[PDB]
C-alpha cells in the first residue's frame, strides 16, 4: 500500500524484505528457510542486523534485528535450530533453521525523528541515521544501573549546550539534510556518514 | 576389567583389520571374546550393550543366546546367523568377529580361528562349543 | 573493465564475507610482515573467488569476482587444453613467473 | 513496454520466523513478573506471624 | 530407645526394598547364596 | 617373595620442583646483507662516510 | 491453555475406553466431625457416594477401597480373596495411605484415630484379626482428613482441620512430633513432593504453607481470594500446580534445586504462573452446544509426568452442576506446558467422584476412575 | 601437525630448557634449511610421553613414518621401541617377562647396532643385569663396524 525496502545480511546466509509495516527474510543463494514478522502496529522506515555485544544476552542469541518505524525502535534476538556441540562435521551452510525471540528485547521511541539507516561496530555499538541531519546511537546494557536505564538512545549531531540556543533561531537557518548512509571502520575504530545533499 | 586389562598386554598395539570400533581403547570384538573364553556372559554382555549402536542384531542374537540354559540360539536364529556369516564373516578382516560368530551360531567347523586360538585348550573350547547332540534335520552337515 | 546485464532495478548490492588468512606475527617477523593484504594473485590458492550478491525485484543474482587462477581455468576450458593462443595471450598479460 | 506476469492459484512454504515459546524470560535469571499469587517476603506479615498471625 | 528395636526391622525391610526397588531385574545377574537370592526375589515380588 | 613394592605411594623423583631463576639469548636483528650504500644514516650512526659526531 | 482448546466430549451414551495415538478412543460400555469430613473430603459427594476413599499400593497390583459401611476392602490382581478391616474404632473413613518400601502396610484416617493394618501379603485372610491393627491418635487431632506417608517409607504425615500443627509420626517407635505454626487455621489435606524435600499444607483459610523435610522449615502464600482447594507436585518435585476455591485457574510454583550450601529454606520462586484457564466456554458438539468451566475439585498427574488429570465441578448453570473429567498432557522441559487431551466420561448418568494414577503401569498411564454407580473403571492411555 | 595434535604445550616443556629458549628464535627456515635437534627433541619428547605415561610407541613410531617421503625417521624410531622394552624390563617384576622383554629390546638395538650408544645401552643392561645382552649387542657392534674383516 505505502513502503518498500529490500536488502541483503550476509553474515547469517538471509536477504530481507518489507511490505509497509511487516518484515520477511529467506537464504539468498536457494529461497529457502522463507519466514516472517508480525510484531508491529506501524510503518518500517529502516531495518539492521548487529553483532551483540558479549555477556549482555544468551549464546543462542547470536546476532540481534533491529526495525524502526516514524515511532518506535524495537530489538529482537536471532538465534539457529539444533547446532549441537559435537566434532567431525564440515562446514556445509548455516542450515541450522533461523529463528526470532517473540520477545522484543529491548524498545526505545524515535523523538518523532524519522530513522533512515541502522548498522553497527565490530563491538556491537549500535547506530542510527535521523533525518534530521543526526548521527544516533543505542546505548545498551545488562542491568539497570541507579542512574543508567537497560537500553537507551543518544544523539551524536546535536551538541550538549544546544538546549540554550532558542528553537526560533534553528527553524529558520536550518533545512533537513536527511543523513542516507553510515559506514564504520572497525579496522581503526572510525565512523563516517553521508547525506541527502552529499555532506 | 580383567579382560580390558590382558588387552593392554596381549594387544599392545592396534591391528589394522579390526572392525565395529573400541570400548574404553580396546577393540569391541577382542572385548567380547575373551569374556566368553573366561566364562563371562555378563562381562561379554556389558560390551554388547556399550557397542549397541554398531553391533545391532548381534545384540538381539547375544540375548537370545544368554537366555537358553545351554548357550543356544533357536533353530529360527541359529540359522540366521548362519546365512549372515556365509555372506557377511566368513573372509572378514576381523578374527575375533569370525570366531564369536563361529561359537555362537556353529558355523565353519572347517575353521580353527587360528589368528586367535594358537593352543589345544582354546581348540577344544571352540570345537566343544559348535558340538550338536541333536537330529535338526534343518542343519547342514558341513556345519554339523 | 567488465559489464553485464541485470533484469530489474537493483533493489540490493552486496558483498559476502571475507575468509581472511591470519597474519602468524611473531617475535622475529613483526617488522617484516605488510601491515595491508597481498593483492589476490599472491593468495589465489588460500583464498576462492570473492562471492557477490545483488538484488532486483525478480530476485538474487549471484556471481563472484575471477581470480588470474579462475581466469587461467577458464581459458584452459575454452581451448580446451593446455595450449591454444589465449594461453600464450595470458602468459604476455601476467608474464610467465606470474603465469 | 514490459510485459506484466499472471497468477490465480495459490498454496504455502512460508512460515513464522519468531517462534511463539510459552515461557516468560524477558528477565532470564529470575522469572515472574506484575500478576500471580505471591511469597510471604515482609517483614510486617513476619512480625504479624510473632504477634497475632493472620 | 523402649521400640528402637522395632524401628530396625522396620529400617532394614524398607533398605532392602529400596535396593530392589532401585536395581530391579538387574540383581539377578548378582552373585549370592542360593537362600540369599531366593529372599531377594520375595523382596522383588513384594512377599515381605 | 615379597618383591619390594612401594607399600602403598613411595616415589622420589630426582626433578622434583629443579626451578630455574631467569635465563635470555641475544636478539637477532642484522642490518641486511651486501651493506648497499652502508648501514647506517641518521640515527647515532656506525657506518656513514661521516665518521664523527662527538 | 484454556477450555477452548479442548477437542469435543464424546456423544452421548459413549463411554471413553483407552488413549492411544493421543486419541480417546470410545464404546458403548466397559460443622461437627462428619460435615467437616465431607468439606475436606477428596470425594465429590463424601456424604452419598457408596466409595470414601480409593488408594493404589505404590509399587503392585494391589488397592484399597473405604466404604460407606466404614469397612476397607483390599482387592489384589493376584488374590480373587478380598480381605475386609473392619475395627471397632474405624469411623468416618476419609483418607487412605499405603507405606512405600513395604508389601504389607496399609494408613487409614478414622474420625478418632489412625488405624495403621498389618497384612500378611501372601496369607490374606477374608477379615484380619484387630491385632493386626495399630491405634495412633493425639487429644484434639480429630477427626483426621489426610495421610501423607514420606516416599523413603520411615515417616507418616497426618491433617486435622481443627488442629494447628501437622502430626508427624514414626510407626516404628510410636512418637508424635507436632509442627505448629503461630495462626491462620488447621490442617486440611497433605502432599509430599516425590523426592520427599518438601510437603504441601492446606488450611480452610485463603492460606496454603509449604513445608521443608530437611530441616523442618515453613513457607506461607498468603494472597489468595479462597482455600487452596487441592494441588499436585511434578515427578521431580520442581513444580507444585495448585487450585483456589472460586477461582477457574490452574496455577504453578517452581522450585529450583539446592546448587548451594548452609540454609533451610523450602526455596519457591517468588510467584506463581497461570497454566491453564476453567472459565466458562461453549464447545459445538453434534448434540448442540456443551457448556464447560467451572472449579477443580482434584487435580492427580501421572508418574511419568506427560498426563495430568483434573476433576472439574461444574457451577449451577453449567450441566446442571456435574463434574467432569479434564485430561491434559503435559510437558516439564525445558518449558513447563499444559496442552488438551480430551475430556473423560463414563455410564450415561454416571458422575466421576474420585480420580487417581496407578503408581506402577508399564504401558504409557492408567487411570482409575470411581463412579457414581458404584462402579470403577480403569482407563489405559497408552504412550 | 602431530605436536599440535598431541597437545603441544606438554611435550615442549619436556624439552631441555636451552632448546624451550632456542626454539622461540629459529625461524621456520631455519629449522627446514639448518636445524635437526630442535626436531629430534620434539620426536624424542613426544616418545617419552608414550613412554613415560604407558601408550605403546609403536602406533607413534609408525606415523612418523608416513609422514616422511623416504628419510632417517626409523633408527631413532627402532633405538625408541628398544628403550620402551628396556624401560618397561625396569618395573616388570615377573622374571620370564622381564627376560622376554629384555630379549626383545636387545633385538631392536640388534637391527641399528652401528649407531647406538653402546656404552650407555650396556650401563643401562647393567641397571637389570641383563650380561647377556652386554655379550650379544657388543659382538653385533664389532660385527658390522668391520662387515669384511
Amino acid at each position: 500500500q505505502c513502503n518498500c525496502m529490500m536488502g541483503v545480511f550476509p553474515p547469517i546466509s538471509r536477504a530481507w524484505l518489507t511490505i509497509d509495516s511487516d518484515i520477511f527474510m529467506w537464504n539468498y543463494e536457494d529461497g529457502g528457510d522463507l519466514a516472517y514478522f508480525d510484531g508491529l502496529s506501524e510503518t518500517i522506515l529502516a531495518v539492521g542486523l548487529v553483532k551483540p555485544k558479549a555477556g549482555i544476552f544468551q549464546p543462542h542469541v547470536r546476532h540481534l534485528l533491529v526495525l524502526a518505524t516514524p515511532v518506535d525502535i524495537v530489538i529482537l534476538g536471532l538465534s539457529y535450530a539444533n547446532l549441537q556441540t559435537g566434532s567431525g562435521v564440515l562446514n556445509d551452510s548455516l542450515s541450522g533453521g533461523m529463528q526470532l525471540l517473540p520477545d522484543p528485547l529491548y524498545s526505545l521511541p524515535t523523538d518523532n525523528t524519522y530513522l533512515l539507516t541502522i548498522t553497527s561496530t565490530d563491538n556491537g555499538r549500535i547506530f542510527l541515521a535521523g533525518k534530521d541531519g543526526c548521527l544516533y546511537e543505542v546505548a545498551y546494557q545488562a542491568e539497570a544501573g541507579w542512574f543508567s536505564q537497560r537500553c537507551r538512545k543518544i544523539n551524536h549531531s546535536k551538541s550538549s549546550l544546544s538546549f540554550l540556543v532558542p528553537s526560533l533561531l534553528q527553524f529558520t537557518f536550518s533545512e533537513d539534510d536527511p543523513i542516507l548512509q553510515i559506514a564504520i571502520d572497525n579496522s581503526r575504530n572510525i565512523l563516517y556518514t553521508r547525506s541527502e545533499k552529499g555532506v | 576389567q580383567l579382560v580390558r586389562s590382558f588387552l593392554n598386554i596381549k594387544l599392545p598395539a592396534p591391528l589394522p583389520g579390526l572392525q565395529d570400533g573400541e570400548v574404553e581403547g580396546h577393540p569391541v570384538w577382542a572385548l567380547i571374546y575373551y569374556c566368553m573364553r573366561c566364562g563371562d556372559l555378563l562381562a561379554a554382555s556389558q560390551v554388547v550393550n556399550r557397542a549397541q549402536h554398531q553391533l545391532g542384531e548381534f545384540k538381539t542374537w547375544f540375548q537370545e543366546y544368554m537366555n537358553s540354559k545351554d548357550r543356544r540360539l533357536s533353530p529360527a536364529t541359529e540359522n540366521k546367523l548362519r546365512l549372515h556369516y556365509r555372506r557377511a564373516l566368513r573372509n572378514n578382516t576381523d578374527p575375533y568377529k569370525r570366531a564369536v560368530y563361529c561359537i555362537i551360531g556353529r558355523c565353519d567347523v572347517t575353521d580353527n580361528q587360528s589368528e586367535v586360538a594358537d593352543k589345544t585348550e582354546d581348540y577344544l573350547w571352540l570345537k566343544l562349543n559348535q558340538v550338536c547332540f541333536d537330529d535338526d534335520g534343518t542343519s547342514s552337515p558341513q556345519d554339523r | 573493465q567488465m559489464t553485464a546485464g541485470v533484469d530489474g532495478h537493483s533493489w540490493a548490492l552486496s558483498a559476502i564475507d571475507e575468509l581472511k588468512v591470519d597474519k602468524i606475527i611473531t617475535p622475529l617477523n613483526k617488522d617484516h610482515i605488510p601491515i595491508t593484504d597481498s593483492p589476490v594473485v599472491v593468495q589465489q590458492h588460500m583464498l576462492p573467488p570473492k562471492k557477490f550478491v545483488l538484488l532486483s525485484a525478480q530476485g538474487s543474482l549471484m556471481f563472484h569476482k575471477l581470480r588470474p587462477v579462475d581466469q587461467l581455468r577458464h581459458l584452459l576450458v575454452s581451448n580446451v587444453g593446455g595450449d591454444g593462443e589465449e594461453i600464450e595471450r595470458f602468459f604476455k598479460l601476467h608474464q610467465e613467473d606470474q603465469a | 513496454t514490459p510485459t506484466q506476469p499472471g497468477s490465480t492459484p495459490r498454496i504455502s512454504t512460508m512460515r513464522p520466523l519468531a517462534t511463539a515459546y510459552k515461557a516468560s524470560t524477558s528477565d532470564y535469571q529470575v522469572i515472574s513478573d506484575r500478576q500471580t499469587p505471591k511469597k510471604d517476603e515482609s517483614l510486617v506479615s513476619k512480625a504479624m506471624e510473632y504477634m497475632f498471625g493472620w | 530407645y523402649k521400640t528402637l528395636r522395632f524401628a530396625f526391622r522396620a529400617s532394614l525391610k524398607t533398605a532392602i526394598y529400596r535396593i530392589t526397588t532401585t536395581f530391579g531385574e538387574h540383581l539377578n545377574a548378582v552373585q549370592a547364596s542360593a537362600e540369599h537370592q531366593k529372599r531377594l526375589q520375595q523382596f522383588l515380588e513384594f512377599k515381605e | 617373595s615379597r618383591r619390594q613394592p612401594n607399600i602403598s605411594v613411595m616415589q622420589s623423583p630426582l626433578v622434583g620442583v629443579t626451578s630455574t631463576p631467569g635465563t635470555g639469548q641475544s636478539m637477532f636483528s642484522p642490518a641486511s646483507i651486501g651493506q648497499p650504500r652502508k648501514t647506517t644514516l641518521s640515527p647515532a650512526q656506525l657506518d656513514p662516510f661521516y665518521t664523527q659526531g662527538d | 491453555c484454556s477450555l477452548g482448546l479442548f477437542p469435543p466430549p464424546p456423544p452421548r451414551g459413549q463411554v471413553t475406553l483407552y488413549e492411544h495415538n493421543n486419541e480417546l478412543v470410545t464404546g458403548s460400555s466397559y460443622l461437627r466431625s462428619e460435615d467437616l469430613i465431607a468439606e475436606f473430603a477428596q470425594v465429590t459427594n463424601w456424604s452419598s457416594c457408596c466409595l470414601r476413599v480409593f488408594a493404589w499400593h505404590p509399587h503392585t497390583n494391589k488397592f484399597a477401597v473405604a466404604l460407606l459401611d466404614d469397612s476397607v476392602r483390599v482387592y489384589n490382581a493376584s488374590s480373587t480373596i478380598v480381605p475386609s478391616l473392619k475395627h471397632r474404632l474405624q469411623r468416618n473413613v476419609a483418607s487412605l495411605a499405603w507405606k512405600p518400601l513395604s508389601a504389607s502396610v496399609l494408613a487409614v484416617a478414622c474420625q478418632s484415630c489412625i488405624l495403621i493394618w498389618t497384612l500378611d501379603p501372601t496369607s490374606l485372610s477374608t477379615r484380619p484379626s484387630s491385632g493386626c491393627a495399630q491405634v495412633l491418635s493425639h487429644p484434639g487431632h480429630t477427626p483426621v482428613t489426610s495421610l501423607a506417608w514420606a516416599p523413603s517409607g520411615g515417616r507418616l504425615l497426618s491433617a486435622s482441620p481443627v488442629d494447628a500443627a501437622i502430626r508427624v509420626w514414626d510407626v516404628s517407635t510410636e512418637t508424635c512430633v507436632p509442627l505448629p505454626w503461630f495462626r491462620g487455621g488447621g490442617v486440611t489435606n497433605l502432599l509430599w513432593s516425590p523426592d520427599g524435600s518438601k510437603i504441601l499444607a492446606t488450611t480452610p483459610s485463603a492460606v496454603f504453607r509449604v513445608w521443608e523435610a530437611q530441616m523442618w522449615t515453613c513457607e506461607r502464600w498468603p494472597t489468595l481470594s479462597g482455600r487452596c482447594q487441592t494441588g499436585c507436585w511434578s515427578p521431580d518435585g520442581s513444580r507444585l500446580l495448585f487450585t483456589v476455591l472460586g477461582e477457574p485457574l490452574i496455577y504453578s510454583l517452581s522450585f529450583p534445586e539446592r546448587c548451594g550450601e548452609g540454609k533451610g529454606c523450602v526455596g519457591g520462586a517468588k510467584s506463581a504462573t497461570i497454566v491453564a484457564d476453567l472459565s466458562e466456554t461453549t464447545i459445538q458438539t453434534p448434540d448442540g452446544e456443551e457448556r464447560l468451566g467451572g472449579e477443580a475439585h482434584s487435580m492427580v498427574w501421572d508418574p511419568s509426568g506427560e498426563r495430568l488429570a483434573v476433576l472439574m465441578k461444574g457451577k449451577p448453570r453449567v450441566q446442571d452442576g456435574k463434574p467432569v473429567i479434564l485430561l491434559f498432557r503435559t510437558r516439564n522441559s525445558p518449558v513447563f506446558e499444559l496442552l488438551p487431551c480430551g475430556i473423560i466420561q463414563g455410564e450415561p448418568g454416571a458422575q466421576p467422584q474420585l480420580i487417581t494414577f496407578h503408581p506402577s503401569f508399564n504401558k504409557g498411564a492408567l487411570l482409575s476412575v470411581g463412579w457414581s454407580t458404584g462402579r470403577i473403571a480403569h482407563i489405559p492411555l497408552y504412550f | 601437525k602431530l605436536l599440535c595434535e598431541h597437545q603441544f604445550t606438554i611435550i615442549v616443556a619436556e624439552l631441555q630448557k636451552e632448546l624451550q629458549e632456542q626454539l622461540k628464535i629459529t625461524t621456520f627456515k631455519d629449522l627446514v634449511i639448518r636445524d635437526k635437534e630442535l626436531t629430534g627433541a620434539l620426536i624424542a619428547s613426544l616418545i617419552n610421553c608414550y613412554i613415560r605415561d604407558n601408550a605403546a610407541v609403536d602406533g607413534i613410531s609408525l606415523h612418523l613414518q608416513d609422514i616422511c617421503p623416504l628419510l632417517y625417521s626409523t633408527d631413532d624410531a627402532i633405538c625408541s621401541k628398544a628403550n620402551e622394552l628396556l624401560q618397561r624390563s625396569r618395573q616388570v617384576q615377573n622374571k620370564t617377562e622381564k627376560e622376554r622383554m629384555l630379549r626383545e629390546s636387545l633385538k631392536e638395538y640388534q637391527k641399528i647396532s652401528n649407531q647406538v650408544d653402546l656404552s650407555n645401552v650396556c650401563a643401562q643392561y647393567r641397571q637389570v643385569r641383563f650380561y647377556e645382552g652386554v655379550v650379544e649387542l657388543s659382538l653385533t657392534a664389532a660385527e658390522k663396524k668391520d662387515p669384511q674383516g
